[PDB]
């Protein structure tokens, strides 16, 4: 058993955790009671690494759920599936967090944390092999952010051999109006960066753009694009809850994805949004990606690509042959044979083959870029700092988390530019 | 030439020796060498990590200085 | 008595011991209940196959192997498997944590965990021997597990079993099958870590086997499985001197004497025939002196390298089945002349021959015609230094940028750890340099 210990915190966090949970049980074959109605045994194989078994043969998802307001927490047990949770892993606060990170991370969620705490132990020793964490959040939501990022602090502090991944959900104006995002994602990111070991970045502006233009979806819902998000969530646990040519595991992931420790910010990819060519060529193209980038804008520092459904293997082995052939001035020379590839033969419920594409492209610093323009626009203003300069932070607490974030991309750029000769 | 046939056995056994000897040492001076290492890099890691809580007892003193 | 112990370490190692010892017993007609009907000497004995197998009082025969992995996955599948009753549990060590693919992890973290466990299996097995010959280790460069522990391991060994002879088959990494990014990192510090406690070790070029697989066999996308049974047919030729009895029979360790002409340079290149199909092979018997051209063929070797293009210091032929020493003699002198065999200065030209009468055997299923006679060339060329400035390149150009290097750092490990090993590699092609050179 490798056990992964889930996490949701915020508004943000606790929904698309949610579908998650649904997707991963349907695949598994798990309704919403918690028992096995499957058809083939691999759904069981590593079921323990998502799920508590229960006699009465029963899995509970090993998840936290937690809140600074209980109305997300409410509508998650009301929701479809939850009556399949654990009862005690509900975590509710009350004042909430009024999108304000430093009421998540150093005084509301302070106080609520050491009871978080509490039901991560609980559930951590009961785990023959802990992996490590995995936290959904968002960046730009109070409870998600400051909390969530108060949250890894202190689970780092207690596991800190046991590898921190989150699934970190980023503002796009396009989504939100609520002006002090650029100062959330900012101070979460300053974290995200020193205590992680590895962000999937779900960009809200990637999300809205797919469903805007290849979607066609004119004003798209938070269920339209935490409708991405679960296709995404489900590609890159695959090789999790699936055995594989390889053990896939949290920790193999980090050594192989991220070359230095910071750099592990990575670019998720799907497909579709098909001929084994075509998904190669989508999952590859910018118009696939869940974080606003391009990766022809720089290069690969790694990558790594799951194709579900059945398929010539051999064909994908030519085909992801192909990409790099053609596309070699798009991945770093000085890192061989840096792109890797897992088959599961297990497709999404209503697709025949996906992919999904997990890259370390020095281009996410696009994604750094935007955030930190937006942040400046009010910095240089100092809007709004009274939020959490009343909150108790200094002032340098914003210039420190702006160099560090300023540095991130600076690092990104070092390693576009190099070159082996 | 019997005490020369005495020499190599003798040089035979001494040799197996030092070099039974040397890997003895060469391990327990690395794995010594990689337990200190392992561990101030994990003492590094908490230190910097409860300076964060120090900083979160600075930062809730000075809105405690705001009533 | 002369008895080998196999230590097989991590994924790779463990399944080619799978592979391995499947094809002994169906070689020694061993059942997988550990049974032979064909021993009368119950409990005991000294014959050939004695070598690699015990026997119990109540008729069974045991490998003398050891399987160790830092997880459990690749070893359940031995606990519960065809030949699950032909193993004590005892020989079977699992870990919980593997190690992420990391050298440290292996030889350190997580390897010191198990490290004294290994070595006490070991001596219950060394203790049940009358005159125990050396070990033979099977595992990757690749894994952290096949490197770090492997390494951990070897310098264990030296310290309980003196000079006792330690053997490796140690497979090396390919694109095709890699698992990990950082096996250039693991393979040099393994290779770096064990030189001196390794006397001799049998490479095998993973995208050798994966393209004779393709060529030969037509398999579109071979598997570790594919892979695994053509890897433990030529294992089994550089044993069969060992389990085997034989008039014309020669055994290991004369070869050696050959094979090792400096303690560094005792890496041999391995190179087998016939390696053909089914179908391919009905109606079409390949002679004694096709088979032999075969083993002349870079496309036939274990490992990628121009043997044409460097010099050799020992060439020996190891042949099973159906060939006398007359056809042996005609075909060698025919290759003499039609070929580019070029001895460096210092060491005679004559090529050293074993025959085995046991025919080859085939696993039921399985890819391999069975074949009425086969061979195994282990040639002493300046060569396969190639491999090792492949590697060497790898290594190089993720560690001018260190990439990767802190996950190795945070397990405990130094930088001049990795510049010790690559300079000692540097050294190694260096010595591959020199041996090649004329005499003055
Ligand atoms: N020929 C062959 N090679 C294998 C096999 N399994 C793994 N390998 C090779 O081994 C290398 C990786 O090392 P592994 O043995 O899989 O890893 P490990 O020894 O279990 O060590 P860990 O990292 O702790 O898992 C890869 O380059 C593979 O090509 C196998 O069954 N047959
Ligand atoms: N993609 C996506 N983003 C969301 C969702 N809910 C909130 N967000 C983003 O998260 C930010 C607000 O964070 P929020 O979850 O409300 O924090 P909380 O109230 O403490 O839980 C906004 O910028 C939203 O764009 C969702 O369901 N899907
Ligand atoms: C747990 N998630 C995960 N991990 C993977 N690993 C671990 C195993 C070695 C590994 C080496 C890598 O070299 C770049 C990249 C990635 C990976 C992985 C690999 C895939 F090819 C496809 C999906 C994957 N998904
Ligand atoms: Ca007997
Ligand atoms: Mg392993």
């Amino acid at each position: 058993m490798r056990e992964i210990v889930h996490i949701q915190a915020g508004q943000c966090g606790n929904q698309i955790g949610a579908k998650f949970w649904e997707v991963i049980s349907d695949e598994h074959g798990i309704d919403p009671t918690g028992s096995y109605h499957g058809d083939s045994d691999l759904q069981l194989e590593r079921i323990n690494v998502y799920y508590n078994e229960a006699t009465g043969n029963k899995y509970v998802p090993r998840a936290i759920l937690v809140d600074l307001e209980p109305g997300t927490m409410d509508s998650v047990r009301s929701g479809p599936f939850g009556q399949i949770f654990r009862p005690d892993n509900f975590v509710f606060g009350q004042s909430g967090a009024g999108n304000n990170w430093a009421k998540g991370h150093y005084t509301e969620g302070a106080e609520l944390v050491d009871s978080v705490l509490d039901v991560v132990r609980k559930e951590s020793e009961s785990c023959d092999c802990l992996q490590g964490f995995q936290l959904t959040h968002s960046l730009g939501g109070g409870t998600g952010s400051g909390m969530g990022t108060l949250l890894i602090s202190k689970i780092r502090e207690e596991y800190p051999d046991r590898i921190m991944n989150t699934f970190s959900v980023m503002p796009s104006p396009k989504v939100s109006d609520t002006v002090v995002e650029p100062y959330n994602a900012t101070l979460s990111v300053h974290q995200l960066v020193e205590n992680t070991d590895e962000t999937y970045c779900i960009d809200n502006e990637a999300l809205y753009d797919i469903c805007f233009r290849t979607l066609k979806l004119t004003t798209p819902t938070y269920g339209d694009l935490n409708h991405l998000v679960s296709a995404t969530m489900s590609g890159v646990t695959t090789c999790l809850r699936f055995p594989g040519q390889l053990n896939a595991d949290l920790r193999k992931l980090a050594v192989n994805m991220v070359p230095f420790p910071r750099l592990h910010f990575f670019m998720p990819g799907f497909a579709p949004l098909l001929t084994v060519p075509e998904l190669t060529q989508q999952m590859f193209d910018s118009k696939n990606m869940m974080a606003a980038c391009d990766p022809r804008h720089g290069r690969y520092l790694t990558v790594a690509a799951i194709f579900r459904g059945r398929m010539s293997m051999k064909e994908v082995d030519e085909q992801m042959l192909n990409v790099q052939n053609k596309n070699s001035s798009y991945f770093v020379e000085w890192i061989p044979n840096n792109v890797k590839t897992a088959v599961c033969d297990i497709p999404p419920r209503g697709l025949k083959m996906s992919a999904t594409f997990i890259g370390n492209s020095t281009a996410i610093q696009e994604l750094f870029k935007r955030i930190s323009e937006q942040f400046t626009a009010m910095f240089r203003r100092k809007a709004f700092l009274h939020w959490y300069t009343g909150e108790g932070m200094d002032e340098m607490e914003f210039t420190e988390a702006e160099s560090n974030m300023n540095d991130l991309v600076s690092e990104y750029q070092q390693y576009q530019d190099a070159t082996a000769d | 030439k019997r005490e020369h046939e005495r020499e190599v056995i003798q040089k035979a056994i001494e040799e197996n020796n030092n070099f039974i000897k040397m890997a003895k040492e060469k391990l327990a001076q690395k794995m010594e060498s990689n337990k200190e290492n392992r561990e101030a890099h994990l003492a590094a890691m908490l230190e910097r990590l409860q300076e964060k809580d120090k900083h979160a007892e600075e930062v809730r003193k000075n809105k405690e200085l705001k009533e | 008595m002369r008895e080998c112990i196999s230590i097989h370490v991590g994924q790779a190692g463990v399944q080619i011991g799978n592979a391995c010892w499947e094809l002994y017993c169906l070689e020694h007609g061993i059942q997988p209940d550990g049974q032979m009907p064909s021993d009368k000497t119950i409990g005991g004995g000294d014959d050939s196959f004695n070598t690699f197998f015990s026997e119990t009082g109540a008729g069974k025969h045991v490998p003398r192997a050891v399987f160790v992995d830092l997880e459990p996955t690749v070893i359940d599948e031995v606990r519960t498997g065809t030949y699950r009753q032909l193993f004590h549990p005892e020989q079977l060590i699992t870990g919980k944590e593997d190690a992420a693919n990391n050298y440290a992890r292996g030889h350190y973290t997580i390897g010191k965990e198990i490290i004294d466990l290994v070595l006490d299996r070991i001596r219950k097995l060394a203790d049940q021997c009358t005159g125990l010959q050396g070990f033979l280790v099977f595992h990757s460069f690749g894994g952290g597990t096949g490197s770090g522990f492997t390494s951990l391991l070897m310098e264990r060994l030296s310290v309980d079993y003196g000079k006792k002879s330690k053997l490796e088959f140690s497979i090396y990494p390919a694109p095709q099958v890699s698992t990990a990014v950082v096996e250039p990192y693991n393979s040099i510090l393994t290779t770096h870590t064990t030189l001196e406690h390794s006397d001799c070790a049998f490479m095998v070029d993973n995208e050798a086997i994966y393209d004779i697989c393709r060529r030969n066999l037509d398999i579109e996308r071979p598997t570790y499985t594919n892979l695994n049974r053509l890897i433990s047919q030529i294992v089994s030729s550089i044993t069969a001197s060992l389990r085997f009895d034989g008039a014309l029979n020669v055994d290991l360790t004369e070869f050696q004497t050959n094979l090792v002409p400096y303690p560094r340079i005792h890496f041999p290149l391995a190179t087998y025939a016939p390696v053909i199909s089914a179908e391919k092979a009905y109606h079409e018997q390949l002679s004694v002196a096709e088979i032999t051209n075969a083993c002349f063929e870079p496309a036939n070797q274990m490992v990628k390298c121009d043997p044409r293009h460097g010099k050799y210091m020992a060439c020996c032929l190891l042949y099973r089945g159906d060939v006398v020493p007359k056809d042996v003699n005609a075909a060698i002198a025919t290759i003499k002349t039609k070929r580019s065999i070029q001895f460096v200065d210092w060491c005679p030209t004559g090529f050293k021959v074993g025959i085995n009468y046991q025919p080859p055997t085939v696993v039921p299923g399985g890819d391999l015609a069975k074949v009425q006679r086969a061979v195994c060339m282990l040639s002493n060329t300046t060569a396969i230094a190639e491999a090792w400035a492949r590697l060497d390149h790898k290594f190089d150009l993720m560690y001018a940028k260190r990439a990767f290097v802190h996950w190795y750092v945070g397990e405990g490990m130094e930088e001049g750890e990795f510049s010790e090993a690559r300079e000692d590699m540097a050294a190694l092609e260096k010595d591959y340099e020199e041996v090649g050179v004329d005499s003055v």
